[PDB]
């Protein structure tokens, strides 16, 4: 059978450079193109380009031409993806996957590497800016926006009636998450609704009272 | 015959 | 030039037959081979159909690939759905030797009745605006299947830059929640009058709107 094996995770600082490798086995390396495909967090599969392991011709997708460089060594049956001057935009699971016949024959199935996680993060402990979400029904929904923090651990608790706590979003190596609470429209703003935001990594609790406009 | 990856039936 | 078009959500009960479709646009579907990739949440993708309709070893014959010249489309069909078939499915084909991929479809195997999203749009805080930033927040709760297309309008101009949505995530009750964030400057917030968040779920759009 056929195996594509990839380098470990790269947890890097922005501006660094990485070379992810792809070792192949169980087939003549030169019979099938090697394709590179990335997956940003919670995104679909993005195609980056392919290596013609027979001609040595390298094709890059539009958006990946410049800082991304393909190479191979036929002697070790290994393809390579080099990424130069890393940005937080680049953080993704980067995938090796075997392409189509470079000769006249089938069995051109897409075998995937296990994937290779590339994180580019300052890793810099940042407390969250915490802002109130009030509106402009018998029920009324309030919220706390927890914007631009690192790392991932935060808890949100309410005092005033059910709570929804949204999973965090990664943008430019910083995290943003939201929490909402639905109360009876009689209990707000007549009575006080306050969220407490805990960020253990920076040792900061902040309370934000939700005021009407 | 075909000399382009993927160009066939 | 060639794009491959997929719907974002297909669903069916256990035992039922569903088919994921992938319309070719700007090239004939039969000029080039079609592959199907399954990715289960957590794991890496594997080939499931290759060369239009062929199964790799250990893919059950109830997974099935077809092409239709009339509608310029290929289809993945899965008979007698099991839980394991819950996954993202991508079609792949070639243009000028290069890969083209569909945006992916989520096949949901239904373990509970459909649930339309509850949607709330929040304006920015005045606190936030004093830092030359304005983040609108669109909360989305209690939807199944867990696939949602979010579209921001500002005075009837669709926003293509400044919006990000979270991947949908399970609640206690195995329904899904998501949040979309439109980020503007304060001076951009003050410029425009009306802001829409449109959330599309199983081909039905519910939109929340507000004025500055
Ligand atoms: C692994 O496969 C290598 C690639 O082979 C070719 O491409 C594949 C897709 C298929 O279409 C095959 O029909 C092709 O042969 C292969 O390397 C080479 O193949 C031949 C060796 O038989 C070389 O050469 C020729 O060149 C000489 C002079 O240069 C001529 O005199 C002669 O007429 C002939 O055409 C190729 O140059 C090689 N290609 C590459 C890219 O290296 C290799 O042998 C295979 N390995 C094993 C272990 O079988
Ligand atoms: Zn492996
Ligand atoms: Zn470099
Ligand atoms: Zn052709
Ligand atoms: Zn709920």
């Amino acid at each position: 059978q056929v195996h594509l094996e990839q380098s470990g995770s790269e947890l890097k600082k922005p501006g660094a450079s990485v070379t992810i490798s792809c070792k192949t086995s169980g087939y003549n390396f030169s019979h099938f193109a090697i394709n590179w495909v990335r997956q940003a967090p919670g995104q679909g599969l993005q195609w980056m380009g392919w290596i013609n392991t027979k001609t040595a011709n390298l094709t890059y997708a539009q958006t990946f031409t410049g800082r991304f460089v393909f190479s191979f060594d036929t002697s070790v049956s290994t393809a390579y993806l080099h990424i130069h001057g890393l940005k937080t935009e680049d953080t993704a699971m980067y995938y090796c996957v075997r392409g189509g016949s470079l000769g006249i024959f089938g069995g051109s199935v897409g075998y995937w590497g296990q994937g290779a996680l590339v994180s580019v993060s300052s890793a810099k402990t940042t407390p969250p800016s915490v802002y109130p979400l009030a509106p402009g029904g018998s029920s009324v929904t309030l919220g706390c926006l927890v914007k631009g923090y690192f790392p991932e651990s935060v808890t949100v608790t309410w005092n005033s009636s059910s709570v929804h706590t949204f999973p965090a979003l990664l943008q430019s190596g910083l995290y943003t998450m939201s929490s909402s609470v639905t109360v009876p429209s009689s209990t707000w703003p007549s009575q006080t609704v306050t969220c407490s935001v805990a960020h253990p990594a920076s040792s900061t609790t902040v309370d934000k009272k939700i005021e009407p406009r | 015959l075909p000399g382009q990856r993927g160009e066939r039936g | 030039n060639l794009t491959l078009i997929q719907s974002r959500s297909v669903s069916g009960s256990p035992g039922q037959t569903v088919s994921i479709s992938c319309t070719a646009n700007g090239a004939h579907i039969g000029d080039s081979y079609v592959q199907w990739f399954q990715q289960r949440p957590g794991s890496a993708p594997r080939s499931v159909i290759f060369e239009d309709d062929k199964r790799p070893s250990g893919v059950p014959d109830r997974l099935s690939g077809s092409t239709d010249f009339s509608s310029n489309s290929a289809s993945l069909t899965i008979s007698g759905l099991e839980s394991e078939d819950e996954a993202d499915y991508y079609c792949q084909s070639y243009y000028r030797g290069d890969w083209v991929l569909g945006g992916g479809t989520k096949l949901t195997v239904l373990g509970q009745p459909k649930s339309s999203p509850s949607v709330t749009l929040f304006p920015p805080s005045s606190e936030e605006l004093e830092t030359n930033k304005a983040t609108l927040v669109c909360t989305i709760t209690d939807f199944y299947p867990g696939v949602v297309t979010v579209d921001w309008k500002v005075d009837g101009t669709p926003v293509t830059q400044g919006m990000e949505t979270t991947q949908p995530s399970k609640q206690s009750n195995n329904k899904y929640m998501a949040s979309s964030y439109l980020t503007l400057t304060a001076r951009a917030w003050e410029r425009h009058s009306s802001y829409s968040c449109q959330v599309t779920h199983e081909g039905h759009t519910v939109e929340k709107s507000l004025s500055r």
